[PDB]
C-alpha cells in the first residue's frame, strides 16, 4: 500500500531508467526533421503538350480539367498554370490536416472524366498527378569528366537508369529531370518532301 | 535522403567510364547540422550547470542528485512525445532546453529541504521525511497545476501557429509531469541512501562562503531601505508597466525569423522575345562572376536554363547556388544574407538581363521565397490586357509604396507572337483540304508524335518536325508546300499572310478565372500586418471588375486572425486560478499575478536593442520567463505566509521566508543563465531560432529574478495588509 | 473509404461493360438525399430568358460555389449555353450533303492545333527571333460558325 | 472526500468555475446542426449512357 | 501475341508509368507465351490493401 512504495529505493531506480530505456527506444523509433506540418497538402496534376502555344495548352487541357474539379471535400484553393512550350499543372491544394492518399483518390476520379474530353495528343503524353510538396528536397546530377559525352547523354543516362529506380524509393513522390532521354528524332527536309509531292501526313 | 544515396550507391558500379554523380543542391545537411548544434547546446548546458554547482557547493555527493535526475526527465519527455506521435526537430529540442531549468529547479528545492532538515534535527529519515515529504508534495503538485495553467492552453488554437505552440505546449508540459513524478518518487529516495549528516571548511573556498554569507547579510541590511520607503516604489512600478504597454508597438510582429540554409537562388530573365543564345551568355557571365570572384562562400553553380520558378521558355535561367558549410565561412559578413546584397548590386550591373537573387524562407515546405504573395484575378471577364494593364499599375503604386519591398510579378509579359491568317475559302478553291493544311502545319512545326520505338531494352518515342533551318523566320514559313487534291503542290504563300500580334507567354488561373501573381516581401522593419494594409490601399485603387485574393501562407494570416490576447487573457487567468488553489483565498495571490510585465520588460528590451522581431519564439520566451518568475515569486509568498500562519508577524516571516530562499533562488536563476546561454551568443546552422529563443529568456528571466526578489514581499505586504 | 472500395470493385466492373462505357468514364460520388438549398436567379424586367439565367449560372455561379467548403454534390436545373447547330433536310437534300459531312467539316474547321514555335530549340547557329506562332483558334461568335464553308 | 472540503471552500470553488471556464471556452467552438450523422453513407455511381 | 510484343507494348508502359506509390517495396513483372501478363506489384508489411 504505502510502505510497499516508499521503503524501496531501488524500485524507485528501476522505475526511473525504465522510464530512460523507454526513452532510449523511442529516441530510436523516431523521425528526425526540422518543423512539424505546417504546409498543408498540395497536389498537381501535369502534363507536356508538345509544340503549343499557351492559349492552346490552356483552353484544350486546363480549363477542360478544372471545370470538373467540383465537389471535392476539403478543398481550399484551386490554381492553375500553362507555359508557352507546352508543359502545364493544376496546383489543387487541400487544407490542412486532410488525408493525401484519399485526396488523390478524389482528384484522380475527378480528372478520369475529363481526361476522355482532351486531346489525342495530351492524352497520349501521360498525365502525372503527384501529392509532393512544392520545394526541391535535393538535385541528384551526374557529370561526365572527360568530355566524351554531351547534355543529351547525360540527360538519357539518367532518364534511363537513373530515374527510374529513384522514383520508387521510400519518399520520393515527385521528381524532374532537367533534360529527356533519346527519341530518334526524323527532321522533314521540305524542298525534298517538296520534290516527290508529299506532305508531312 | 538516406534512401536516395543508398539507390545510387546500389547504381553506381554500373556507370559507364568517367560518369560521376554529384550533388549541386541538397537542403538535408542543414537539418543534420541543426539538430546536431541543438543536441550538442543540450550537452554543454548540461555540463555548464553541473560545473556551476560542482565549483560553487564544493561537495559532490549532492550535486549528483540533480545530474542524474535529467536525463530521466529528458528520456521521458522523448517518450511521451513519441507517444502522441510528433518528431524530434528543432522545436521539441527548443522545448527541452527552456525546460532544463523547470526541471532542475525541484531536485534543487528537495536537496535543499534535506539539507536543512539534516542541519536542523540530524534525527531518522523516516518522520522527518513525512514532514518534508508533506510540505513539498503539496507544493509540486502546485506548481505542476501552475506551469500547465500557464503554459498549456496555447494548446488549444488552430493554423501554423497553432502546430508550433501544440509542440512547445506538450513539449513543457511534458517535461513538467514527468519532473514532478520523478522528483517525488525519486529524489527523497536518492539523497536518502548515500550521504553525510562539509561546514567548516579550511582556506579559500570556506572563506568565499564567508563572503557570500556577507553579501547576504550586506542584502539583509540593504533591503532596509526598501522596507523604510514604503510609499514611492508603486509609481516606478506603474511607469514600468506602462512602459511594456508603450513597448508592445515597438517591436514588429512576424511569424518566423529567415534563417540561415545555404541556399541561394538567383533567377535569370532576359527581354523576352529573346533566344537561347543571350539566356546563356547571362547564365555564363553569372556563373563565371559567382566562381572567381566570390569562391568564399560558394561552393558549386548548378545553372539551369529554360525552367526559373516564374515560368517557362527560352528566355530564362536559374543557378542553384549551394554556399560552403558554416565552417568555412565564419563571420556575419559571409552569410547568405550578405551574400544575397553583394551580388545584387553587381547583378544591376548586368544590363543585359533582369537578374533578380532570393534566397529561400526559413520553412522550405511553406513557398519558394520569402514574405507575401496574392494573385490579382478578374471576376467579370474584363479582358486579358485589361488585367495585365492592372497588374502593372499594381507593380508600380507598390514600387512608390514606401510600405513594401521590390514587389515583382512572378510571370512574363506580353511579347510578338506571329499570327498566321489562313486564307480558307481561297485555300479551299483550289483544291486542298483543310484537315491536311491542319496535318501539315502541326507535325511541320509541333512536333508531332507519332508512335514508339525499343532500343537498348527500353521502349522510347519517335518524333517528326521539320528542320532547324526550315521554321527560323516568317520566310521560312514559305518553305512548307501542301498537297491538292490531285497531286500538284500548293505553297503557302497562295493562302497564308503573317501579322505580329500580343500576347502573354505564361497564362495563370484562380479557382477557375483568369489571374496575375505578385511577390514580394515588407520593409525590413515593418511588420507583416502593415504589409497587408498597404496591398489593402493599392487594391482600393484598381478597376472596377477585378479583385485581390491571397495564397500560401497570406491566406492563413489573412482569414485566421490573431488571438494571442485572448492567448495572454485566458492563460493569465487560469494560472490566477491556480495560485488561489494553491493559496486558498483571493486577495493574496495577485501578488504574484502583478508580478509579469516586470519579468516580460527584460525579454522587451533585449529584442529590442538586439533587433530580433517577435515571432512564435519570442512569445514562447516570455511565457517561460512568466513561468519561472512566477515560480518564485510563489515559493517567496507561500513559505512566507506559511511561517505567518504559524504564528508570527507578517513583515518578519517574510523576512525569515526571503533570506533563507534567496540562495535557491538565484542558484536556480544563474543556473538557467547558464543554459540559455550557449545558444543565445552561437554560430553555427540554425542561427536565428537560437537567438531569438535565447536573448528573450535571458533577458526577461535576468531582470525578472533580481528585481522580483525585492518586490515581491513589498506589494506582498501592501496587499495583506493594506 | 467506402468510395476507395466501390471504386476498386468498379475498375473489376468495367472490362465486361461496353467500349463507350469505357470511353466516356464513369463517376463515382458520396450520395445525399436532401437538399440543403436551392439557389436561383430570376429577371425582374423580363428581359433575359429561360435559358439565358440558366447559362449564367452554369457559367459564373456554379464554378465559385463549388469549390468552397460544405457544398458538395449538386443538380443544375438547367444547363449551359453550346453553340447549337440546327440542320435543315430540305437545304441538305438541296446541295447533296450529309449530316456526317458536315460533322467532318466542323471538326476540321475550329481545331486548336499546335501550331509550333518560330526560332524553336533546335536552333541554328546564330538565331536571335522567337515568337509563339499561334495558327487557327477554335471560333467564338455566332458569325463565325456561320462562315463555316463545307 | 467532501471532508477535505468543508475546512477548504476556495479550492472547491476554483475547481466549480475552472469547469466553467473550459465549458466557457467549449460554448464558442462547437457546431451547432439540427441532428448527427443518422443517415447511411450512400454512394451514387451514374454514367449518361448515350440515347 | 508474342512474349516480346506483350513486353515491348504493354508491360514495360505501365512500369515506365507507375512511379510513385506508397509504400512500395519491389514490383514484379512477366510476360507469358499465349498474350497474357502479369505485374504481381508488392506492398510492405501493414499497408491496408485497399
Amino acid at each position: 500500500m504505502s510502505k510497499f512504495f516508499i521503503d524501496r529505493p531501488i524500485f524507485a531506480w528501476v522505475i526511473a531508467l525504465v522510464i530512460m530505456l523507454a526513452g532510449g527506444l523511442s529516441i530510436l523509433s523516431l523521425p528526425v526533421n526540422q518543423y512539424p506540418a505546417i504546409a498543408p497538402p498540395a497536389i498537381a496534376v501535369q502534363v507536356s503538350y508538345p509544340g503549343a502555344s499557351a492559349e492552346t495548352v490552356q483552353d484544350t487541357v486546363v480549363q477542360v480539367i478544372e471545370q470538373q474539379m467540383n465537389g471535392i471535400d476539403n478543398l481550399r484553393y484551386i490554381s492553375s498554370e500553362s507555359n508557352s512550350d507546352g508543359s502545364m499543372t493544376i496546383t489543387v491544394t487541400f487544407e490542412q490536416g486532410t488525408d493525401p492518399d484519399i485526396a488523390q483518390v478524389q482528384v484522380q476520379n475527378k480528372l478520369q472524366l475529363a481526361t476522355p474530353l482532351l486531346p489525342q495528343e495530351v492524352q497520349r503524353q501521360g498525365i502525372r498527378v503527384t501529392k509532393a510538396v512544392k520545394n526541391f528536397l535535393m538535385v541528384v546530377g551526374v557529370v561526365s569528366t572527360d568530355g566524351s559525352m554531351t547534355k543529351e547523354d547525360l540527360s538519357n543516362y539518367i532518364v534511363s537508369n537513373i530515374q527510374d529506380p529513384l522514383s520508387r524509393t521510400k519518399g520520393v513522390g515527385d521528381f524532374q529531370v532537367f533534360g529527356s532521354q533519346y527519341s530518334m528524332r526524323i527532321w522533314l527536309d521540305p524542298a525534298k518532301l517538296n520534290s516527290y509531292q508529299l506532305t508531312p501526313g | 535522403a538516406k534512401a536516395i544515396r543508398q539507390t545510387i550507391a546500389n547504381l553506381e558500379p554500373f556507370m559507364p567510364q568517367g560518369m560521376k554523380v554529384v550533388y549541386p543542391y541538397d537542403t538535408t545537411p542543414v537539418v543534420s547540422a541543426s539538430i546536431h548544434e541543438v543536441v550538442k547546446t543540450l550537452g554543454e548546458a548540461i555540463l555548464l550547470v553541473f560545473l556551476v554547482m560542482y565549483l560553487f557547493l564544493q561537495n559532490f555527493r549532492a550535486t549528483l542528485i540533480p545530474t542524474i535526475a535529467v536525463p530521466v526527465v529528458l528520456l521521458g519527455t522523448f517518450g511521451v512525445l513519441a507517444a502522441f506521435g510528433f518528431s524530434i526537430n528543432t522545436l521539441t529540442m527548443f522545448g527541452m532546453v527552456l525546460a532544463i531549468g523547470l526541471l532542475v529547479d525541484d531536485a534543487i528545492v528537495v536537496v535543499e529541504n534535506v539539507e536543512r532538515v539534516m542541519a536542523e534535527e540530524g534525527l531518522s529519515p523516516r518522520e522527518a521525511a513525512r514532514k518534508s515529504m508533506g510540505q513539498i508534495q503539496g507544493a509540486l503538485v502546485g506548481i505542476a497545476m501552475v506551469l500547465s495553467a500557464v503554459f498549456l492552453p496555447m494548446a488549444f488554437f488552430g493554423g501554423s501557429t497553432g502546430v508550433i505552440y501544440r509542440q512547445f505546449s506538450i513539449t513543457i508540459v511534458s517535461a513538467m509531469a514527468l519532473s514532478v513524478i520523478v522528483a517525488l518518487i525519486l529524489t527523497p529516495a536518492l539523497c536518502a541512501t548515500m550521504l553525510k549528516p562539509g561546514e567548516h571548511k579550511g582556506g579559500f573556498f570556506g572563506w568565499f562562503n564567508r563572503m557570500f554569507l556577507s553579501t547576504t547579510h550586506g542584502y539583509e541590511r540593504g533591503v532596509a531601505s526598501i522596507l523604510k520607503h514604503r510609499a514611492p516604489y508603486l509609481l516606478i512600478y506603474v511607469v514600468i508597466v506602462a512602459g511594456m504597454i508603450w513597448m508592445f508597438t515597438r517591436i514588429p510582429t512576424a511569424f518566423l525569423p529567415d534563417e540561415d540554409q545555404g541556399v541561394l537562388f538567383a533567377q535569370v530573365q532576359t527581354p523576352p522575345g529573346s533566344s537561347a543564345e543571350r539566356t546563356q551568355v547571362v547564365v555564363d557571365s553569372m556563373r563565371e562572376y559567382l566562381l572567381e570572384k566570390e569562391s568564399s562562400s560558394v561552393s558549386s553553380v548548378f545553372t539551369v536554363t529554360g525552367f526559373n520558378f516564374a515560368g517557362r521558355g527560352q528566355s530564362s535561367g536559374m543557378a542553384f547556388i549551394m554556399l560552403k558549410p558554416w565552417e568555412e565561412r565564419p563571420g556575419g559578413e559571409n552569410s547568405v544574407f550578405e551574400l544575397a546584397k553583394r551580388a545584387q548590386m553587381h547583378f544591376f550591373s548586368f544590363k543585359d538581363a533582369m537578374v533578380f537573387a532570393f534566397a529561400p524562407p526559413s520553412v522550405l515546405e511553406l513557398g519558394n521565397a520569402t514574405g507575401f504573395d496574392l494573385f490579382l484575378q478578374d471576376q467579370a471577364g474584363v479582358g486579358h490586357e485589361v488585367l495585365l494593364q492592372a497588374r502593372n499599375k499594381f507593380l508600380m503604386l507598390a514600387a512608390q509604396n514606401p510600405a513594401l519591398q521590390r514587389v515583382r510579378p512572378n510571370g512574363m509579359s506580353d511579347e510578338p507572337q506571329y499570327k498566321l491568317e489562313i486564307d480558307d475559302e481561297k485555300a479551299s478553291a483550289l483544291g486542298v483540304s483543310l484537315a491536311d493544311i491542319n496535318s501539315t502545319v502541326s507535325i511541320a512545326w509541333g512536333s508531332s508524335y507519332v508512335n514508339d520505338f525499343i532500343d537498348r531494352g527500353r521502349v522510347k518515342r519517335v518524333y517528326l518536325q521539320g528542320r532547324p533551318d526550315a521554321r527560323m523566320n516568317p520566310d521560312d514559313l514559305s518553305k512548307w508546300y501542301v498537297r491538292n487534291d490531285k497531286g500538284e503542290m500548293v505553297p503557302f504563300n497562295a493562302f497564308a499572310t503573317g501579322k505580329w500580334e500580343y500576347g502573354s507567354p505564361k497564362l495563370e488561373r484562380y479557382n477557375g478565372v483568369p489571374a496575375m501573381e505578385i511577390l514580394g516581401e515588407p520593409a525590413p522593419g515593418l511588420s507583416s500586418g502593415d504589409a497587408m494594409a498597404a496591398v489593402e490601399e493599392i487594391v482600393k485603387q484598381l478597376p472596377k471588375g477585378v479583385g485581390y485574393s491571397w495564397t500560401g501562407l497570406s491566406y492563413e494570416e489573412r482569414l485566421s486572425g490573431s488571438q494571442a490576447p485572448a492567448l495572454y487573457a485566458l492563460s493569465l487567468l487560469v494560472v490566477f486560478l491556480c495560485l488561489a488553489a494553491l493559496y486558498e483565498s483571493w486577495s493574496i495571490p495577485f501578488s504574484v499575478m502583478l508580478v509579469v510585465p516586470l519579468g516580460v520588460i527584460g525579454a522587451l528590451l533585449a529584442t529590442s536593442m538586439r533587433g530580433l522581431s517577435n515571432d512564435v519564439f519570442f512569445q514562447v520566451g516570455l511565457l517561460t520567463t512568466i513561468g519561472l518568475s512566477a515560480k518564485n515569486a510563489i515559493l517567496i509568498v507561500e513559505f512566507a505566509k506559511e511561517l505567518h500562519e504559524q504564528g508570527k508577524g507578517i513583515v518578519e516571516a517574510a523576512i525569515e521566508a526571503c533570506r533563507m530562499r534567496l540562495r535557491p533562488i538565484v542558484m536556480t536563476s544563474l543556473a538557467f543563465i547558464l543554459g540559455v546561454v550557449p545558444l543565445a551568443i552561437s554560430t553555427g546552422a540554425g542561427s536565428g531560432s537560437q537567438h531569438a529563443i535565447g536573448t528573450g529568456v535571458i533577458g526577461g528571466m535576468v531582470t525578472a529574478t533580481v528585481l522580483a526578489i525585492f518586490w515581491v514581499p513589498l506589494f506582498y505586504v501592501a496587499v495583506s495588509t493594506l | 473509404i467506402a468510395q476507395v472500395q466501390v471504386q476498386n470493385k468498379l475498375q473489376l466492373a468495367t472490362p465486361l461493360l461496353p467500349q463507350e462505357v469505357q470511353r466516356q468514364g464513369i463517376r463515382v460520388t458520396k450520395a445525399v438525399k436532401n437538399f440543403l438549398m436551392v439557389v436561383g436567379v430570376v429577371s425582374t424586367d423580363g428581359s433575359m430568358t429561360k435559358e439565358d439565367l440558366s447559362n449564367y449560372i452554369v457559367s459564373n455561379i456554379q464554378d465559385p460555389l463549388s469549390r468552397t467548403k460544405g457544398v458538395g454534390d449538386f443538380q443544375v436545373f438547367g444547363s449551359q449555353y453550346s453553340m447549337r447547330i440546327w440542320l435543315d433536310p430540305a437545304k441538305l437534300n438541296s446541295y447533296q450533303l450529309t449530316p456526317g459531312d458536315v460533322s467532318s467539316a466542323i471538326q476540321a474547321q475550329n481545331v486548336q492545333i499546335s501550331s509550333g514555335q518560330l526560332g524553336g530549340l533546335p536552333a541554328v547557329k546564330g538565331q536571335q527571333l522567337n515568337a509563339t506562332i499561334i495558327g487557327k483558334t477554335r471560333l467564338q461568335t455566332a458569325e463565325q460558325f456561320e462562315n463555316i464553308l463545307l
